[PDB]
């Protein structure tokens, strides 16, 4: 989130950089096929 | 004299080269490039905030 909402905390991704602690890990998304394409804000465009 | 804008829009079957042609005439004339997809998109407030 923004920082400035209340309760923000940084997405899932810094956590996986803050936890393995290198610069190049092994992410991986699973199971992208079924994905919630909704009108709420498509995660999908965010994929990309 | 002065500089000037202009509107420009190519079609023609995917993966011709297109894009590519873009980057390239950004550094002919000099001119800053920005890609900015906008696929599927319904949000006015991406366009103006
Ligand atoms: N005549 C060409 N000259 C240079 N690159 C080309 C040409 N035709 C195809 N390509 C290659 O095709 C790929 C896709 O081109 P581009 O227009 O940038 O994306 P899209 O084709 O999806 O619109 C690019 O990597 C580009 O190098």
């Amino acid at each position: 989130h923004r920082r400035t909402y209340v309760g923000a905390m940084p997405g899932k991704i810094i956590q996986c950089l803050k936890k393995t602690k290198t610069e190049n890990p092994l992410i991986l998304i699973d199971e992208v096929d079924k994905i919630g394409r909704g009108y709420q804000g498509d995660p999908s465009s965010a994929l990309l | 004299g002065s500089t000037q804008g202009k509107i420009l829009c190519f079609y023609g079957p995917p993966g011709v080269g297109k894009t590519s042609i873009a980057r390239s005439i950004a550094r002919a004339l000099n001119r800053e490039y920005f890609r900015f997809s906008v696929g599927g998109m319904t949000d006015v407030a991406e366009i103006k905030g």
